[PDB]
């Protein structure tokens, strides 16, 4: 049945009824109910009742949402109890949507559920909802989630959003794309790096070293690259780089030899 | 238990017994550790030898230098 | 670079001619 | 090499746009079937690792339909009278006995 | 560890607004906004004291670099 | 790191105080001494013995590590 | 125009919240108004349709829709909104809902601004 | 050096003497140089008290008066 | 940055309240505490001592040297930290 009162926590319940003025009257109740070592289903009720009065209190929400995650932790993440936790974060965010920790905890819970398709969507909401100055807390989770999985097409689109606010991460984007065999996209981003005239990147590479990594990448992968006139860029290195002309003529031939275009290899 | 930080954390949330230089034996909960072996003892009870006597005590901090013997044996605690 | 450029165009032949043989068979 | 040594001796807001907030990235929809395939292997992967161990439906924030599971609970008024009846029983029992 | 420094807010942020903002994190015991006597307005910073140190830590981890009335406020422990 | 300073001995120095010793002996003396070793200097002091009468102690030194028990007659303000 | 209309729509959200006796800064932003719509306006609306469908079809008084309809205070500038016929009043009630729902649809598009 | 013996010393059985004329026998399982002594499967014999058994005991090594060491412990390699 | 002195922070929190301590002579002292040092030296202002038979005396000041003493009992308020 839906009704039932103890003999032992009635003073805390009656105290709240006469003193509806502070969270402390509920905290004394909630703190008491835990010392009893009481059932989790009763704790959810007292928290949701307290959060009906004090719906903007971050403390009770953060404690309640973490208490749900605590007692459900022994259940498999496929279980519907983890789905019910996410629906509780939605109700929390309907007040505390400007608090980053709730968004971060919501996103971590979606990762623990292992779903992908709308975990990305929860992240997209967090970016729209939080101040831009808070977004670095989100992006390091958002990218970390995506780069933990074999999700090349999604991660590409999310990264070129991310690099509009943190362009210094483009070096790490290149390293991701190479590991995911996105060689043509990796070479596109390297050219974007080489088109920046800063003397060195945050990974300690100068423009000549970044351009050498492009010539490396572009000559040794003839079959995998399509957007770049590989011959044109390497001849743009025989131009200007007068101290390595003999190397770059062989590097251009090496590209054609790996393409098995031996006729044009002899032309070079 | 003694001094080592990682061992200190494992022994928390258990009932621990202390014996001192004057023959009294103490049993108390603890949740603190100083690497020079100073610990905070809570909900303690002491026994005295004259006959026998027991007293109810307030919360205590203990210095390891005085501790003669320490042992850990307890059920799930009270908060 | 004298040792770099020769030996790295030697494997380039190896990778290249291994692929050439695959192409010459698939044409059949 | 002196320029390589020059850093040793030694602005995002203007680029935030509609693309950053993800208004211009999701019309395609071919991402979901790839995500689905990884999503199910995750479910199997967690199962194997674990094996050894009211409602409202509304248009959500991102235009996609969600559901809210509003909690149904006795509010303070119903529990106020519930504890009232309980305490009267022990009081009258103590007064007679 | 219980007193926080809040800085960078707009002239529309009164003591009641800071009280309103920081109450979500815990019980606030006092707020002190040093006002500039020459202008009669605050210097764009004010202090908030919490009853519990854990509530102050939750305030930093959320309110730091938040927008309050369109300006990014900085929240840190008052040195 | 930083460590700490000696106590605010200035608030208690030059007052007249009684000192207690092991074996239930009593001493009454004026105190004026401080050092980084935290010793004590007592002057114009009188001893109350457990096995005799009383004698006056002329310019008395007490090693700081050994004994430190004080009872003062003037209330601190 | 978008900035001007957004402000006039949020005044309606304030007016709607006043009719619902909901206290809070729900008209401050489109984002606040969207959560207000989903959690509160939609809940009360679905709680109205439940009373009509589960009981009002055959075991409640005639014209009770004129009593249980929640947004009567929002359309206070329309006289004689409900005629007193449950089979008819449910249609204009749905027409009243589409007016409220259209306000928040416009806001959700204006959030980008 | 003596510091090598205390850190290496583990698993063997020893008898321990405490300042209050108390004797203890316990097996050691610990790895540190600071002489912190942790015992398991312990028997206790206090002066003017009956013997009692203890499942585990922990002792500040500096407080111990002297430790009695078992026969197969080749102390010579530990002392070097 | 600095991160050291964790017992010192606890010791500072114990200041201003009432402490209990016992001495090698066997009697128990009760006193209000407001002085602390890294070398564990401590001073109590206003103090009451009680002996193991029935005699008690009041003391206005007691100074404690941190290296030739038995340990002191700190107030309960520290548990909140």
């Amino acid at each position: 049945t839906m009704k039932g009162i103890s003999s032992e926590d009635v003073p805390f319940e009656e105290d709240i009824i006469r003193n509806p003025t502070s969270v402390n009257c509920w905290q004394r109740y909630i703190d008491h109910k835990l010392q009893n070592k009481s059932p989790a289903k009763q704790m959810f009720l007292i928290y949701e009742r307290a959060l009906a009065v004090f719906e903007r209190s971050y403390k009770l929400w953060y404690h309640y949402l973490k208490y749900r995650e605590s007692t459900i932790v022994n259940k498999c993440p496929t279980d519907n109890s983890w789905r019910a936790l996410c629906d509780t974060y939605e109700r929390c965010l309907m007040r505390l949507h400007k608090m980053p920790r709730i968004w971060i905890c919501y996103c971590e819970v979606m990762i623990k559920r292992g779903l992908i398709t709308e975990t990305r969507r929860v992240f997209d909401r967090a970016l729209r909802s939080l101040p831009v100055t808070q977004h670095m807390r989100i992006w390091t989770l958002y990218i970390g989630f995506l780069t933990s999985h074999d999700l090349p097409e999604t991660t590409i689109r999310v990264y070129r959003r991310y690099l509009k606010m943190n362009p210094k991460a483009r070096e790490d984007y290149v390293e991701y794309l190479i590991e995911r065999d996105q060689i043509d996209e990796a070479a596109k981003e390297l050219t974007t790096l080489v088109n920046q005239d800063q003397n060195v990147s945050e990974k300690g590479r100068t423009a000549h070293q970044l351009w050498t990594q492009l010539c490396d990448l572009i000559s040794k992968n003839p079959v995998k690259i399509f957007s770049l006139n590989v011959d044109a860029i390497i001849r743009q290195g025989i131009y200007r780089y007068t101290d390595q002309v003999g190397f770059l003529w062989c590097s251009l031939a090496d590209y054609y030899i790996r393409s098995a275009e031996f006729e044009r290899a002899r032309d070079v | 238990t003694i001094s080592k930080n990682n061992k200190m954390m494992a022994h928390l949330n258990y009932r621990m017994k202390i014996i001192l230089q004057d023959g009294r034996t103490f049993i108390g909960f603890f949740k603190a550790f100083d690497k020079h072996m100073n610990i905070l003892l809570a909900e303690c009870e002491e026994h005295r030898q004259i006959g026998e006597e027991k007293r109810i005590l307030g919360l205590v901090l203990v210095r390891g230098e005085h501790i003669v013997s320490m042992t850990v044996d307890g059920p799930p605690p009270r908060d | 670079r004298r040792e770099e450029i020769i030996n790295k165009t030697e494997d380039a032949c190896e990778a290249g001619f291994a692929l050439m043989l695959e192409m010459k068979r698939n044409s059949r | 090499e002196l320029f390589e040594k020059s850093t040793e001796g030694e602005d995002l807001l203007r680029n935030i746009d509609a693309h950053y907030f993800g208004y211009l990235d999701d019309e395609d929809g071919r991402l979901i079937p790839l995500e689905k395939l990884i999503e199910e292997k995750n479910i199997e992967r967690i199962n194997k690792e674990f094996a050894e161990k009211q409602e409202s439906t509304v248009i959500g924030e991102d235009g996609r339909p969600m559901t809210i599971r509003h909690v149904l609970l006795p509010t303070q008024q119903d529990i106020e009278e519930m504890l009232l009846e309980q305490k009267k029983q022990e009081l009258m029992a103590k007064y007679l006995d | 560890k219980r007193t926080l420094y809040v800085g960078g807010f707009t002239e529309d942020v009164t003591e009641k607004v800071l009280m309103a903002a920081f109450i979500p994190f815990g019980d606030v015991v006092a707020i002190s906004i040093p006002m500039d006597y020459e202008s009669g307005k605050h210097r764009g910073f004010g202090f908030v004291e919490f009853d519990m140190a854990e509530d102050a830590a939750m305030a930093i981890d959320n309110m730091n670099e938040s927008e309050l009335f369109g300006k990014t406020i900085r929240v840190n422990f008052a040195r | 790191m930083s460590k700490t300073h000696p106590p605010e001995l200035k608030k208690y120095m030059d007052k007249e105080m009684d000192l207690k010793l092991n074996g239930n002996r009593r001493v009454s003396g004026i105190l004026r001494g401080f050092d980084p070793f935290m010793n004590m200097v007592i002057d114009e002091a009188v001893e109350y013995q457990k096995d005799g009468g009383s004698v006056n102690l002329g310019m008395t030194v007490i090693r700081g590590n050994s004994v430190v028990i004080m009872e003062p007659k003037e209330r601190i303000s | 125009y978008v900035l001007k209309e957004r402000l006039q729509l949020l005044n309606c959200v304030e007016k709607l919240a006043k009719a619902l006796k909901i206290v809070g800064d729900v008209a401050y932003t489109c984002e606040n108004a969207g959560y207000f719509f989903r959690f509160s306006v939609c809940r009360v609306w679905e709680e109205f349709l439940a009373k009509v469908t589960s009981k009002g079809c055959n075991k409640l008084a005639e014209g009770i829709i004129s009593e249980i309809f929640p947004f009567t205070g929002f359309f206070k500038d329309i006289p004689d909104l409900f005629s007193g016929n449950n089979s008819a009043d449910l249609k204009v009630a749905h027409s009243c809902w589409r007016h409220i729902e259209q306000i928040f649809e416009k806001l959700d598009e204006f959030r980008a601004f | 050096k003596l510091v090598r013996f205390l850190m290496k010393l583990s698993h063997e059985t020893v008898n321990i003497e405490l300042k209050n004329g108390t004797q203890v026998s316990g097996t050691i399982m610990g790895v540190d140089v600071a002489m912190n002594t942790h015992l398991r499967a312990v028997s206790m014999t206090v002066k003017n008290k009956e013997p009692v058994k203890l499942d585990t005991l922990s002792i500040r090594g500096n407080n111990i008066r002297y430790i009695i060491l078992p026969d197969p412990l080749a102390l010579d390699t530990l002392l070097i | 940055m600095t991160s050291v002195g964790v017992p010192i922070k606890i010791l500072h929190e114990a200041e201003g309240h009432m402490v209990t301590l016992e001495t090698v002579t066997g009697e128990v002292y009760r006193g209000k505490l407001s002085e602390a040092e890294d070398n564990m030296n401590c001073q109590l202002a206003e103090t009451v001592v009680t002996f193991r038979d029935g005699r008690s005396h009041q003391l206005d000041n007691v100074f404690i040297r941190g290296n030739k003493i038995r340990f002191m009992i700190l107030p309960d308020m520290l548990k909140n930290a």
